[PDB]
C-alpha cells in the first residue's frame, strides 16, 4: 500500500489555516492516522481512524476522509506547529506517506552579518577557516559570495543553516571558506558579500590579514 | 419462543479490516437465517464508545439486515468491552426501544480478545451471553480470563468461534436455548 | 505517564553486531505488540520488526530478515533488538513503539530514539577554535568552530549552559575528509566583552572528549 502525501512542504503565517492531503493506492476505509514529528524527537499521534483527535492534542488539529483520500487540517497555525507531519495507513502492516514539512511564514527580516578570521591556533596546522555569519533573517534564501583581493571564490566554501527559531521564526546561516595555511598567507583582503531580500543593497564584511 | 437478541460488535482498530467485514456479514447472515417473528434484533457497535446502530423497533419497521447496517461507521479506536456490556444491559433492552417483556434476552458479543477497560458486568447477569471470537489473538492466556468473565456459565458452552459457529445448521434453535 | 526508553546505540563497524534495549513503564507492556521502527537521516519511518505480546511470533522487514532478532522480557517489561551483520544502510535512529489497541497496525507510544552509526571509519574527537569578536555599545557576535570529528553528535553549550539566549549551533557538515565540522555562535552586548568571559563547552561523547574554550577578543 502506497501513501502519497501532499505537499512535501508548505509555508504559512501564524493564524493561517493549513491543509495537508494524503492519498492511498487502494481503499483503506478509515485505517488512516496522522503523526507530528519535531526535530530530534519521536513521532506523536495526532489523529487515529481518519478523524479522531487524541487527548492532549490541541483542538485546532482535525482529520477527515475515507477510502482513498484524506486531509489533515490546522485551523489556526501556531509557532508550536513547526514540524513534519506524516500520514500512516494501518490497513495492513504500517506504511507512511513521504511527509509534509511545515515552516512558519513571517515578515521579511534582513540578516546582520559578521566575519571571522581564522584563529592563530588553527593556523599552527596547515589549515585556515574563515567564517561569515548571517544572523536572524527571513526568508531562508540568501546569497553569500567570498572574495579574496576581489577574486570570486568557487567550490571552497560551505554553508550551514539553522532550523527556524522557535520564538521569532528567523534563520541563521554560516558560510565557511576553507583554504590551506599557504593560500591564506598569499592574500590580504578577505570579504564576504551578503545578498538578501531584506537588504536594499549587499552587505560586505571584510578584514585584512 | 421469543428472543430479543443484541449483537454487540467490536469496532476497534485491533481487528483486521477483513475480520470486521466478517462480523458485519455474520450479523446479517444470522438475521437472514433467524428471520421468523419470534426473533427481534438490535445491534450496538463498541470501541472507545458505544453506538446503537439500530434498535429492536428499527428492526421491526425495516427487517432488512443489509439496510439496517448500511450506514455503520467503523470506529477504529480502543476496546471498552466492559462498559459496552453494561451499556447494553441498561440502555438497549428497553420496552422504550422495542424490547419484549416476555422475550428471552440474548447477547452475542463479537470480539477479538481482551478489553482495554475493566470492572464488572453484574447488570448483564440476567442476560444470556455468547462470546463469538475472531482473530489470531482471541484465545490466549492474556484473554482467556476476560472471555470467561463475559460468557454465560458454563463458558465452554458459550464461548464460540465465528468461523465454526456460523456454519451450524441448527443455529436459530441454538440461540433459543434456555436450559444450560 | 507512559514511556519507552531506548538505549544501546552507538558506532559499529560493518559486519559487527549491536544490541538495543527498550524499557517500558506506566502501561501493561505484556498485552501489546511491540515494534522497532527506524529512520535514516532525512528519510521516512521504516518498521523493521515486531513481536506478539507472548513473544512467540516475530516478524521482520525484508531489509533486515536473517540479520536482526527481536525479543522481549515481559517480567522486566523490556524489548530487545539484536542486530548482526550490520551494513552502512542500517545507519538510522531506532525507535521502539507499541501497537495502538494492543495489536493494531497504528502506533501508540514511542521511545525517545537511539542513534546507530555503521561505518568502518574510526571515532575522532574535534579540534576547537575561537571565532573571536568592548568600548563599543551595540551587539557583538562570537563563537567556536568545532572541527574534524567522527561520528556525530557533538553538543555545545555556553558558560556551562547558563547562556542559551541568542545561541545558534549549526548542523554538522560532512567534509571531503569524512570528518564533521560545525560552528556555534552567540551574540552578546559589545560592552560585556572586557568584563565577562565566554566559554563554549564542547562535548564529543563518542570520543570521551570534552573541551572548554574561552573566546577572548
Ligand atoms: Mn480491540
Amino acid at each position: 500500500i502506497q501513501m502519497t502525501q501532499s505537499p512535501s512542504s508548505l509555508s504559512a503565517s501564524v493564524g493561517d489555516r493549513v491543509t495537508i492531503t494524503c492519498r492511498a493506492s487502494q481503499s483503506i476505509g478509515s485505517y488512516l492516522n496522522w503523526y507530528q514529528q519535531k526535530t530530534g524527537k519521536a513521532p506523536k499521534a495526532l489523529i487515529y481512524a481518519a478523524s479522531s483527535l487524541q487527548s492532549g492534542v490541541p483542538s485546532r488539529f482535525s482529520g477527515s476522509g475515507s477510502g482513498t483520500d484524506f486531509t489533515l487540517t490546522i485551523s489556526s497555525l501556531q509557532l508550536e506547529d513547526f514540524a513534519t507531519y506524516y500520514c500512516q495507513q494501518s490497513y495492513s502492516t504500517p506504511s507512511f506517506g513521504q511527509g509534509t514539512k511545515v515552516e512558519i511564514k513571517r515578515t521579511v527580516a534582513a540578516p546582520s552579518v559578521f566575519i571571522f578570521p581564522p584563529s592563530d591556533e588553527q593556523l599552527k596546522s596547515g589549515t585556515a577557516s574563515v567564517v561569515c555569519l548571517l544572523n536572524n533573517f527571513y526568508p531562508r534564501e540568501a546569497k553569500v559570495q567570498w572574495k579574496v583581493d576581489n577574486a570570486l571564490q568557487s567550490g571552497n566554501s560551505q554553508e550551514s543553516v539553522t532550523e527556524q527559531d522557535s520564538k521569532d521564526s528567523t534563520y541563521s546561516l554560516s558560510s565557511t571558506l576553507t583554504l590551506s595555511k599557504a593560500d591564506y598567507e598569499k592574500h590580504k583582503v578577505y570579504a564576504c558579500e551578503v545578498t538578501h531580500q531584506g537588504l536594499s543593497s549587499p552587505v560586505t564584511k571584510s578584514f585584512n590579514r | 419462543g421469543n428472543v430479543d437478541l443484541v449483537f454487540l460488535f467490536d469496532g476497534s482498530m485491533s481487528l483486521q479490516p477483513d475480520e470486521f467485514q466478517k462480523i458485519l456479514d455474520f450479523m446479517k447472515d444470522v438475521m437472514k437465517k433467524c428471520s421468523n417473528t419470534s426473533y427481534q434484533f438490535a445491534a450496538v457497535q463498541f470501541s472507545t464508545s458505544y453506538k446503537t446502530e439500530f434498535d429492536f423497533s428499527d428492526y421491526v419497521k425495516w427487517k432488512d439486515p443489509d439496510a439496517l447496517l448500511k450506514h455503520v461507521k467503523h470506529m477504529l479506536l480502543l476496546t471498552n468491552t466492559f462498559g459496552a456490556i453494561n451499556y447494553v444491559a441498561t440502555e438497549v433492552f428497553r420496552e422504550e426501544l422495542g424490547a419484549r417483556p416476555d422475550a428471552t434476552k440474548v447477547l452475542i458479543i463479537i470480539t477479538d480478545g481482551e478489553a482495554t477497560d475493566s470492572g464488572n458486568i453484574d447488570a448483564a447477569k440476567d442476560i444470556i451471553r455468547y462470546i463469538i471470537g475472531i482473530g489470531k489473538h482471541f484465545q490466549t492466556k492474556e484473554s482467556q480470563e476476560t472471555l470467561h468473565k463475559f460468557a454465560s456459565k458454563p463458558a465452554s458452552e458459550f464461548v464460540k468461534i465465528l468461523d465454526t459457529f456460523e456454519k451450524l445448521k441448527d443455529l436459530c434453535t441454538e440461540l433459543q436455548k434456555k436450559i444450560y | 505517564e507512559v514511556q519507552l526508553l531506548e538505549s544501546g546505540g552507538g558506532l559499529v563497524q560493518p559486519g559487527g553486531s549491536l544490541r538495543l534495549s527498550c524499557a517500558a513503564s506506566g502501561f501493561t507492556f505484556s498485552r501489546y505488540v511491540m515494534w522497532w521502527v527506524r529512520q535514516a537521516p532525512g528519510k521516512g519511518l521504516e518498521w523493521v520488526s515486531y513481536i506478539w505480546p507472548s513473544g512467540g511470533n516475530t516478524y521482520y522487514a525484508d531489509s533486515v530478515k536473517g540479520r536482526f532478532t527481536i525479543s522481549r522480557d515481559n517480567s522486566k517489561n523490556t524489548l530487545y533488538l539484536q542486530m548482526n551483520s550490520l551494513r552502512a544502510e542500517d545507519t538510522a535512529v531506532y525507535y521502539c513503539a507499541s501497537s495502538y489497541d494492543f495489536w493494531s497496525n497504528a502506533f501508540d507510544i514511542w521511545g525517545q530514539g537511539t542513534m546507530v552509526t555503521v561505518s568502518s571509519a574510526s571515532t575522532k574527537g574535534p579540534s576547537v577554535f575561537p571565532l573571536a569578536p568592548s568600548t563599543s555599545e551595540s551587539t557583538a557576535a562570537l563563537g567556536c568552530l568545532v572541527k574534524d570529528y567522527f561520528p556525530e553528535p557533538v553538543t555545545v553549550s555556553w558558560n556551562s549552559g547558563a547562556l542559551t539566549s541568542g545561541v545558534h549551533t549549526f548542523p554538522a557538515v560532512l567534509q571531503s575528509s569524512g570528518l564533521y565540522s560545525l560552528s556555534s555562535v552567540v551574540t552578546v552586548p559589545s560592552s560585556s566583552l572586557g568584563t565577562k568571559t565566554y566559554t563554549c563547552n564542547v562535548d564529543h561523547k563518542p570520543s570521551n572528549t570534552k573541551v572548554d574554550k574561552r573566546v577572548e577578543s
